[PDB]
RNA sequence: UUGGGCCCGGCUCUUGUCUAUGUUCCUUGGAACAGGACGUCACAGAGGGUGAGAAUCCCGUGCGAUGAGAUGACCCGGGUCU
RNA sequence: GCGAGAGACCGAUAGCGAACAAGUACAGUGAUGGAAAGAUGAAAAGAACUUUGAAAAGAGAGUGAAAAAGUACGUGAAAUUG
RNA sequence: UGCUGUAAAGCUGGGUCGAACGGCCUCUAGUGCAGAUCUUGGUGGUAGUAGCAAAUAUUCAAAUGAGAACUUUGAAGACUGAAGUGGGGAAAGGUUCCAUGUCAACAGCAGUUGGACAUGGGUUAGUCGAUCCUAAGAGAUGGGGAAGCUCCGUUUCAACGUGCUUGAUUUUUCAGGCCAACCAUCGAAAGGGAAUCCGGUUAAAAUUCCGGAACUUGGAUAUGGAUUCUUCACGGCAACGUAACU
RNA sequence: AGGAAUAGUUUUCAUGCCAAGUCGUACUCAUAACCGCAGCAGGUCUCCAAGGUUAACAGCCUCUAGUUGAUAGAAUAAUGUA
RNA sequence: AAACUUUCAACAACGGAUCUCUUGGUUCUCGCAUCGAUGAAGAACGCAGCGAAAUGCGAUACGUAAUAUGAAUUGCAGAUAUUCGUGAAUCAUCGAAUCUUUGAACGCACAUUGCGCCCUCUGGUAUUCCGGAGGGCAUGCCUGUUUGAGCGUCGUU
């Protein structure tokens, strides 16, 4: 009865939603995160796990900021506003 | 929500999910200067918070449905 | 879109701008009762975007105010400040970077590098 | 359950939002690919992930 | 033997703008961008688009020019004030 | 990473896992694992109308250069089948 | 359809098709399949075969419908038999709930029916739970290890109050009066715990809505009563009583 | 520590005034809404509990409630299962 | 002789090989140096007249400003939109803004949209209770300011 009799106890959830990456890997009674190790300051990855990386890395979101980082940069950082020629 | 206007004279809302019953009640007055009895709230399945606003006996609120004008 | 025109509201002053801002809201809230039996209700576009103008001309409006109390001051708000990046906000300024020792600007100044040819 | 947190039925309400069917005047667009809505799901199917 | 500060340039970068010559005749074809006849331009016959293999239809190509913005004690050339 | 130019390279079971709403759908408590899937036509002109059928559909008909191109879409092999 | 070559193969007639391709001299290689319990994809015989046989059981009629063993309604016959095939909940699911429409796919027969598909609707709280308390335990801080990710330690070799209480002050200053064994925090929808009931109401919510009738906490605050000239009440031997009664 | 006589105190007696925010609340709880790949004879915590017989909340019959669900039809060889 | 089985041919099936493509990949070369407490990368949830996804964006939500350009967008709808012009569309460009809940994540906490305190304004007869609006309160370290502590210690009564 170590089969489909014991399955049917699966009603305890050990991970639920995690608040830094929101992938249900927050383990519930160790309160970390397997995935991405909140709480801890550094996020969870490994050399080993190269196909990890590809999964969460610079580019895998919305990079709401560095997006516009070479456009501004290529511009030399202007300050001001553009003038409007005559 | 048009059955709870006429029968109890309760206003039914779309409500800011952020926002709580002394706000809504503050927002109404200020909007269509009327008093609220109560108000109840809710989130629906959607995701959107509803509000059952009872009026005081000074205000019809079918009146105020037309003046609003949603009937 | 269309709607109120950007050069006119930079006309305005703050009271007249609120006043047109609480306008427009009642606008856009009796478009969404309209929009119970309409159902498509194009102009609810043009109201959005005409909100947003007014309340970027309010925002505009503000900050040269408070650009203008801490011109010359020694210290401003910093969302006032330059936003290049963090690495070129720590650098050096050109004057510290340009800062030489009284011993090494006297060599320089005695051999500077010369201007010369050959073949004469 | 019937006793469940904010976090939780937030998350049940984007579930039903992207369960819908694919709206039609989406297939008469110029150069379009999309047939159907290939996200759907059933509850007794597919099971979440809360 | 000799100091320092500004002003315009040059160079670099970004961004905006600009340029030669057939769509002539016949056949096939739904469509000519195919074949044939007659051509033009070529510092341009790379490439692409357009109803089939298009220098010459369109965008471009070659030759260059230019508006605006930036940027540079630590690139140089002139001025100019101490 | 950013911005470009290329190749005696591969050509949808190849080439990156991904030419497509691809790190997507989906699995696993979890760390992780991880696809399949490109092609009507120049143009939807995506078959009006009539008729049989409860309908899907069919038969006339229509569009188209072609329906020996009908979104089960170019070409349409073999196994297998009437 | 044939021709050539011993052959690997080359060429050609007819049909289909629709946009590229070949001969020759050379270069080059991810260059030749019948196998590898090969890989991926596709397809057979098996085969309309095995089988669709637990949980006692169905039948007549009408309605609906193109179509009814299976849907609805009526009549009957039955079963679960309160340790239920009943009525609720915890975990878990997440719209499966309700109404309307509906049969391409799914319900290993069927289907007019459905937990399916499509469109909408639906969950109302001071009193029900959370929130508050602490449990086993988890775990910041001063610190001590460790190259370090981090490990130890929970009041620990620590100068540990974002202290209060008053009289205030309107001088937004103060004057001080008391204390600081223990005291970050998280940790229970079954422990502890302030307080709500009845009748009615919806297609679907109700200790949540309507009607009526209550209650607790926090705050504000006036009147009556109470008490004082024996100032901070009286009575009862007593157990003790009280509308109050520093 | 502060308190009376021409007046003082008290909101632990009665009455009166204001407020109580945030999140959950639909539905299943299982021989079909959970987990066992599934509408799987499995597993999964708990509350209420009528009459007769009886020691009995056992077995058997019944009231309330709920179902009549499990592809069906025709036969009844061998060999099976009970 | 039929049927059946098998073989062959035609047509119709099944299936998607072959051929031809290709906004993709792969590799080489050339050039450049630019993330973040001024809140990054990433996550969650939202946003369109009619949108589920991808893309974009943040309650100013498939966007606001500015510059350039110069008449669209388009599946439908629709201007109280526009055309010899401060003017349609445009991630064309971009120098000004907006930028939810979060996240190194910073009041404390978080399987909770849980629980505080300070400043200014405001509502309810309120410094104290309840509500609202705006602005604040993390840790280590440096320089400086202020307030202190110690017979550690110097001068004097
Ligand atoms: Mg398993
Ligand atoms: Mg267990
Ligand atoms: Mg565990
Ligand atoms: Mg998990
Ligand atoms: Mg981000
Ligand atoms: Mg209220
Ligand atoms: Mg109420
Ligand atoms: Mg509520
Ligand atoms: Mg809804
Ligand atoms: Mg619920
Ligand atoms: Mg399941
Ligand atoms: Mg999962
Ligand atoms: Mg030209
Ligand atoms: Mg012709
Ligand atoms: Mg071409
Ligand atoms: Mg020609
Ligand atoms: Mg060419
Ligand atoms: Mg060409
Ligand atoms: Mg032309
Ligand atoms: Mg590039
Ligand atoms: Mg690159
Ligand atoms: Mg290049
Ligand atoms: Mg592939
Ligand atoms: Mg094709
Ligand atoms: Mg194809
Ligand atoms: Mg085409
Ligand atoms: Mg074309
Ligand atoms: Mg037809
Ligand atoms: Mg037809
Ligand atoms: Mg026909
Ligand atoms: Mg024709
Ligand atoms: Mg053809
Ligand atoms: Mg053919
Ligand atoms: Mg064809
Ligand atoms: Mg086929
Ligand atoms: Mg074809
Ligand atoms: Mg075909
Ligand atoms: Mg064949
Ligand atoms: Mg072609
Ligand atoms: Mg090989
Ligand atoms: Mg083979
Ligand atoms: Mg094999
Ligand atoms: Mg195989
Ligand atoms: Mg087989
Ligand atoms: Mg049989
Ligand atoms: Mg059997
Ligand atoms: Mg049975
Ligand atoms: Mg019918
Ligand atoms: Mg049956
Ligand atoms: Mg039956
Ligand atoms: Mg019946
Ligand atoms: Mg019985
Ligand atoms: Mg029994
Ligand atoms: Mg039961
Ligand atoms: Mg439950
Ligand atoms: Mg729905
Ligand atoms: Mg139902
Ligand atoms: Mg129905
Ligand atoms: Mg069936
Ligand atoms: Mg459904
Ligand atoms: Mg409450
Ligand atoms: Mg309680
Ligand atoms: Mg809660
Ligand atoms: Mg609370
Ligand atoms: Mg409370
Ligand atoms: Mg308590
Ligand atoms: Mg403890
Ligand atoms: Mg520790
Ligand atoms: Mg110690
Ligand atoms: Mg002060
Ligand atoms: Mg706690
Ligand atoms: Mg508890
Ligand atoms: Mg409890
Ligand atoms: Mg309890
Ligand atoms: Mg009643
Ligand atoms: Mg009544
Ligand atoms: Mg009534
Ligand atoms: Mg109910
Ligand atoms: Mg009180
Ligand atoms: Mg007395
Ligand atoms: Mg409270
Ligand atoms: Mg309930
Ligand atoms: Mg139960
Ligand atoms: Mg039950
Ligand atoms: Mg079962
Ligand atoms: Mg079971
Ligand atoms: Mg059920
Ligand atoms: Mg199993
Ligand atoms: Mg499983
Ligand atoms: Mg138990
Ligand atoms: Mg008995
Ligand atoms: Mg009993
Ligand atoms: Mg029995
Ligand atoms: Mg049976
Ligand atoms: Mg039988
Ligand atoms: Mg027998
Ligand atoms: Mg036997
Ligand atoms: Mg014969
Ligand atoms: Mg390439
Ligand atoms: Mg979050
Ligand atoms: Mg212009
Ligand atoms: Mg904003
Ligand atoms: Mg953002
Ligand atoms: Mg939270
Ligand atoms: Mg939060
Ligand atoms: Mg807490
Ligand atoms: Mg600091
Ligand atoms: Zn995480």
């Amino acid at each position: 009865g170590k089969g489909t009799p014991s399955l049917g106890k699966r009603h305890n959830k050990s991970h639920t939603l995690c608040n830094r990456c929101g992938r249900r890997s927050f383990h519930v009674q160790k309160k970390t995160c397997s995935s991405c190790g909140y709480p801890a300051a550094k996020m969870r990855s490994h050399n080993w796990a190269l196909k990890a990386k590809r999964r969460r890395t610079t580019g895998t979101g919305r990079m709401a900021y560095l997006k516009h980082v070479t456009r501004r940069f290529k511009n030399g950082f202007q300050t001001g506003v553009a003038k409007a020629q005559t | 929500a048009m059955k709870k206007v006429e029968d109890g004279n309760t206003l039914v809302f779309q409500v800011d999910i952020k926002s709580n019953k002394h706000q809504i009640k503050s927002a109404v007055k200020e909007l269509y200067d009327v008093d609220a009895l109560y108000v109840n709230t809710l989130i629906r399945p959607n995701g959107t918070k509803k509000a059952y606003i009872r009026l005081t006996s000074d205000y019809d609120a079918l009146d105020i449905a037309n003046r609003i004008g949603y009937i | 879109m269309a709607g109120v025109k950007t050069f006119e509201l930079r006309t305005k002053s703050k009271e007249q701008l609120e006043s047109q801002l609480v306008e427009l809201k009642q606008e856009l809230a009796t478009l969404k009762v309209q929009k119970l039996q309409r159902p498509s209700l194009p102009r609810i576009h043009t109201v959005r975007k005409n909100i947003a103008r007014v309340l970027t001309v309010i925002n505009l409006n503000q900050r040269e105010n408070v650009r203008a109390f801490y011109a010359g001051k020694k210290y401003i708000p910093k969302d006032l400040r330059a936003k290049k990046t963090r690495a070129l906000r720590r650098k050096l300024t050109k004057f510290e970077a340009s800062q030489e020792t009284e011993k090494a600007r006297k060599q320089r100044i005695a051999f500077p590098q010369r201007k010369f040819a050959i073949k004469a | 359950p019937s006793q469940k947190s904010f976090r939780t039925k937030q998350k049940l309400a984007k579930a039903q939002k992207q369960n819908r069917p694919l709206p039609q005047w989406i297939r008469l667009r110029t150069d379009n690919k999309i047939r159907y809505n290939a996200k759907r799901r059933h509850w007794r199917r597919t099971k979440l992930g809360i």
